[PDB]
């Protein structure tokens, strides 16, 4: 199914950037070439001013350098909060998970901070 | 000059990797690449809008959120995707969101 | 003759054309700010009550502001005298003089009034042969479609 | 059944709803403010401030600020005092 | 004039149209008239009668309400048309022994028991009050 | 009386003596969100201490959430250090509780209708708008919500003596109401 | 957009870089890069070059380059 | 202003009008009232009397075209509810339309929970829940002088 919903993305890619191609002036065997190469590839305190009294006050700060786990792209439609937990409403998005690429129209979620 | 999402992804990635070896091979000018990336994001923008019609659920523990450029960066750890059709467990992961 | 539902079609109109702008202008002040406007405030219900009440209470007719050119003695306290006074009031014409009584002199009996108006009552005074009473047997009609 | 009691009328809170869902208009920096109004300039020579404002999408103060820095306003005596965008 | 011509009178206004581009219509079609009416202090409504209105300095005046319909465009290929049954809009003053008088159709003896002359030939109005008639 | 008040929120404001770039701290603090259209400060927020602090351009934090003075003063101070972690001259600079609000119960159900009669001059009994009663103290500029089910909130306190003395004020008078 | 929209961000880009300190001079292109406008369009090059640079009161021409005028203003 | 000021006047004469009655009639919303009017009463340094079950009674049955003995009945049974505290910290209003829904179906003369919400502004969820709090003390709160077209053992349960 998911490699179905690619090549159908194939087809419209060529087919938006086909006027692209010829407005640029570049040959339009450029892309052919690009659709080949492009599936290989995948397939007490008193002075306060000092702020030094307190040392480690915060977790590992490279939590976003890796982003080698599985991340999620969507559009959200509404995300509110109760005190202790974050409701998501997101509507169409993919996700990557565990390299399995997942993709889902209207999604609910909720979780506890 | 568009959303931008969907560049830092797998998909993402293999179109970046094959504009850069043509361009290595002198085949097509960097704007072409650029503008091919564009229309690509439309064109997915569009597919995913249209032709995604099936719904997910999913339960975890937030860790971290930011919310900048309204694009939020939850991450949540010991998330369960729970579906109609099948199930899948993680340990963590961050999700990106736009509107 | 202008009897009590011509007179008060003619209040009518212009109250209910009052009522008509006044919501035109409510719901401009909405429909320009962006926000769908609410029929039932709108609505000045103040203008058709006091409009024919006012009428009515004084005996002046149009607009209160437009007394100027309001007709006056239209309504008049009913006469209570006696049961005989009370019927008469009932059945009262009067001949406004403005500028058409001016041309030709309406004060005098004329022999049109045979058998449609009484000959003998009229007021005595600057009043003679401008206030009218109606013969018994005399009828005016309510009016009809011609369709 | 006219006039029934009610929390709030249903134009009122449509009207709420959308001014929250859109919510107020933020202040960008000075250089994309610049861009967009210069960019605009080439349309049409001037520009009401109310309606300018629609197309910046700033607010009324920082954007007359950025306005005077460098815009003018120039008395017509056809409608009334008009800003112009051209600085000279 | 109550039967025909304030019907008539509200029948033959034009519609009233606004332009924001949103588009908003109201139409005017049937006209309804309760009996005279007063409202208390507390407001409950209770038919007002002519004696009443004398003793009391009252106006004899009937509610008046119209059916209003509002149909809204908003270019949107979309058009919603609501109707406000029965809207109040005013009070008319009421002639007294009219069909449209609490004292209508009612027997002698049924007008004596509401204080009422059955001599009494009515054809006036009761204005906060005093008795007005109108003069042709 | 028995009961003391219980701290449940406690608000205060301290100057970090520098201008800070909202858009910088929400792109790099963990928990923080930006979002100029809704509301023009950058809100923040942590778990032990279990609060949230408002971060403006100017300098100025307001910090809420905190249960205790204690805790809130650490408490800011932590988001006074993770904005200084982000590259600005942040210190910690007159702080100050700006508001503190506690709960308690009497233990017993409350007359609201003959409480208002009788302090008609300060209190203001709409169960339309409200079903609790908002008492307002004066000797203490102090308000209370009293409640039929007896819970009552005392707001509007700068220090915690002024809690415990509005309360000690009003419980008297709560218990001539007892229901 | 086009003949417009472009020249300013000179303008404005070379005002920030004064009040950095840098008193040396730009020329044409260097500004460009960084005022990204690389792609202007040709006759606008000369344009500025021949008319902008020139009649404005705070460009001054030095060594065939372009520099602030700090010395019209009061410092 | 206006419309928290006519909110006052009303109380003011022994009339109370709910503010849903008030915003009804106002462009203002009932939030907004209610915070002007308590604004008034500071500014004027003046008070109004607690509103009271019966002081809507009147209106409410009115406008629900319902007999007097069904409206003495409602009274009687919102005010004894009251004074047994049977609804502690409910709104007058709400237990007015309960005890409204209540003496209307024990009469010929029944009105929906629908019904006497629109006229009293109370939700019908409101009534529901303000009605089964008295509905077990049904047989005391009924006047002991009262005709019931339906038996108050069967008066409806929910």
């Amino acid at each position: 199914t998911v490699p179905k919903l690619y090549r159908s993305v194939i087809e419209d890619v060529i087919n938006d950037v086909r006027d692209i191609f010829l407005d640029d002036g570049v040959d339009e065997q450029v892309l052919m070439e690009l659709k080949t190469l492009w599936e290989n590839k995948l397939m007490g305190q008193v002075e306060e001013e000092p702020l030094n009294s307190e040392d480690d006050v915060s977790d590992e700060e490279g939590q976003e350098l890796f982003d080698t786990e599985n991340v999620v792209v969507c559009q959200y439609d509404k995300i509110h909060r109760s005190k202790n937990k974050w409701k998501f409403h997101l509507k169409d998005g993919i996700m990557n998970l565990n390299g399995r690429d997942y993709i889902f129209s209207k999604a609910i979620g909720d979780a506890e901070w | 000059m568009a959303y931008q999402l969907y560049r830092n992804t797998t998909l993402g990635n293999s179109l970046q990797e094959s504009l850069d070896e043509l361009i290595q091979s002198q085949q097509i000018t960097p704007q072409l690449a650029l503008q091919v990336l564009l229309q690509f994001d439309k064109a997915i923008n569009a597919a995913l809008a249209q032709r995604v019609r099936n719904r997910v659920n999913f339960r975890g523990s937030l860790n971290t959120y930011r919310f900048c450029d309204n694009v939020w960066t939850f991450v949540l750890n010991d998330v369960e995707f729970r579906e109609v059709t099948e199930l899948i467990k993680v340990d963590k992961v961050k999700i990106v969101a736009c509107d | 003759l202008d009897l009590a539902g011509p007179l008060l079609a003619f209040l009518f109109r212009g109250m209910f054309k009052n009522l008509l702008k006044e919501v035109r202008i409510y719901a401009q002040k909405f429909i320009d700010r962006g926000k769908d406007f609410n029929l039932e405030l709108a609505i000045k219900t103040r203008i058709i009550s006091d409009g024919l009440k006012y009428s009515l209470a004084t005996g002046n007719w149009g607009d209160q502001k437009k007394a100027h050119q309001a007709r006056a003695g239209v309504s008049q306290v009913l006469n209570r005298l006696t049961f005989a006074s009370t019927l008469s009031h009932l059945r009262r014409l009067n001949s406004p003089i403005g500028r058409d009584g001016k041309l030709a002199k309406p004060r005098q009996l004329h022999n049109t009034l045979w058998g449609m108006v009484c000959p003998a009552e009229t007021p005595e005074g600057h009043a003679v042969g401008l206030v009218k009473n109606l013969a018994l047997m005399a009828y005016i009609s309510v009016g009809s479609q011609p369709s | 059944t006219n006039y029934k009691p009610v929390a709030n009328h249903q134009y009122n809170i449509e009207y709420e709803r959308k001014k929250k869902e859109d919510g107020k208009r933020a202040r960008a920096d000075k250089q994309h403010v610049l861009d967009m109004l210069f960019s605009a300039f080439e349309k049409h020579q001037y520009y009401n401030l109310k309606d300018l404002v629609d197309i910046t999408k700033q607010p009324v103060v920082y954007l007359k600020e950025i306005l005077k820095e460098i815009g003018v306003q120039n008395v017509k005596g056809i409608h009334k005092n008009t800003w112009e965008l051209k600085p000279e | 004039f109550i039967q025909m011509s304030v019907q008539r009178i509200v029948e033959d206004a034009p519609p009233i149209d606004l332009q924001a581009p949103p588009r908003y219509l109201l139409k005017f079609e049937q006209i309804y008239l309760s009996k005279p009416t007063h409202w208390e202090r507390d407001g409950a409504p209770s038919p007002m009668m002519p004696n009443e209105a004398r003793l009391r300095n009252l106006t004899y005046s009937a509610p008046l309400y119209v059916d209003i319909t509002k149909t809204v465009i908003k270019e949107g290929e979309e058009q919603l048309q609501t109707q406000h049954q029965k809207t109040f809009i005013g009070k008319i003053p009421i002639m007294l022994r009219s069909t449209y008088c609490l004292l209508n159709g009612l027997t002698d003896r049924d007008l004596c028991e509401l204080n009422e002359c059955p001599l009494d030939p009515g054809g006036y109005f009761i204005i906060n009050g005093s008795e007005k008639v109108l003069i042709a | 009386s028995g009961i003391v008040p219980q701290l449940q929120n406690i608000v205060s404001t301290v100057n970090l003596g520098c201008k800070l770039d909202l858009k910088t701290i929400a792109l790099r603090a963990r928990n923080a969100e930006y979002n100029p259209k809704r509301f023009a400060a950058v809100i923040m927020r942590i778990r032990e201490p279990r609060t949230t602090a408002l971060i403006f351009s100017s300098g100025k934090m307001v910090c809420t959430g905190a249960k205790s003075e204690e805790q809130s003063r650490l408490a800011a101070r932590k988001y006074a250090r993770v904005v200084q972690k982000l590259g600005f001259p942040a210190k910690f600079l007159d702080f100050k509780i700006q508001n503190m609000v506690g709960s308690c119960d009497v233990k017993f159900p409350i007359r609201l209708e003959g409480l208002v009669l009788t302090h008609q001059q300060f209190s203001s009994y709409e169960p339309e708008l409200f079903p609790g009663l908002i008492y307002r103290m004066i000797k203490p500029r102090i308000v209370l919500l009293i409640f039929v089910s007896g819970k009552v909130v005392l707001t509007g306190a700068k220090v915690r003596a002024e809690i415990y003395e509005a309360f000690e004020n009003i419980y008297p008078i709560l218990k001539g109401f007892r229901k | 957009g086009y003949k417009f929209g472009v020249l300013a961000k000179i303008v404005n880009y070379m005002k920030t870089r004064h009040q950095r300190g840098d008193t040396h001079p730009l020329t044409l292109d260097e500004i460009l890069d960084e005022t990204q406008h690389l792609d202007i369009g040709l006759k606008q090059k000369q344009w500025l070059m021949t008319e902008a640079l020139v009649n404005n009161p705070k460009i001054e021409v030095i060594d065939g380059k372009y520099a602030f005028k700090p010395k019209y203003n009061v410092r | 202003i206006a419309s928290a000021c006519l909110y006052i006047a009303c109380r003011q004469e022994g009339v109370p009008r709910t503010f849903k009655e008030i915003c009804a009639v106002s462009r203002i919303s009932k939030k907004e009232i209610g915070r002007c009017f308590k604004l008034i009463l500071k500014a004027l340094e003046t008070s109004v009397d607690l509103i009271t079950t019966g002081d809507f009674m009147s209106r409410f049955c009115s406008n629900l075209c319902l007999p007097k003995q069904v409206q003495m009945a409602a009274t009687h049974i919102a005010r004894k509810a009251v004074e047994l505290d049977l609804v502690p910290g409910r709104s007058p209003i709400s237990v007015a339309a309960a005890a409204i829904y209540m003496a209307s179906q024990a009469s010929a003369e029944k009105r929906t929970q629908k019904e006497i919400g629109d006229i009293a502004g109370v939700a019908d969820v409101t009534i529901r829940q303000s009605y089964r709090l008295i509905y077990p003390r049904a047989p005391d709160l009924f006047p002991t002088d009262f005709k019931f077209d339906t038996p108050v053992d069967k008066l409806p349960q929910l």
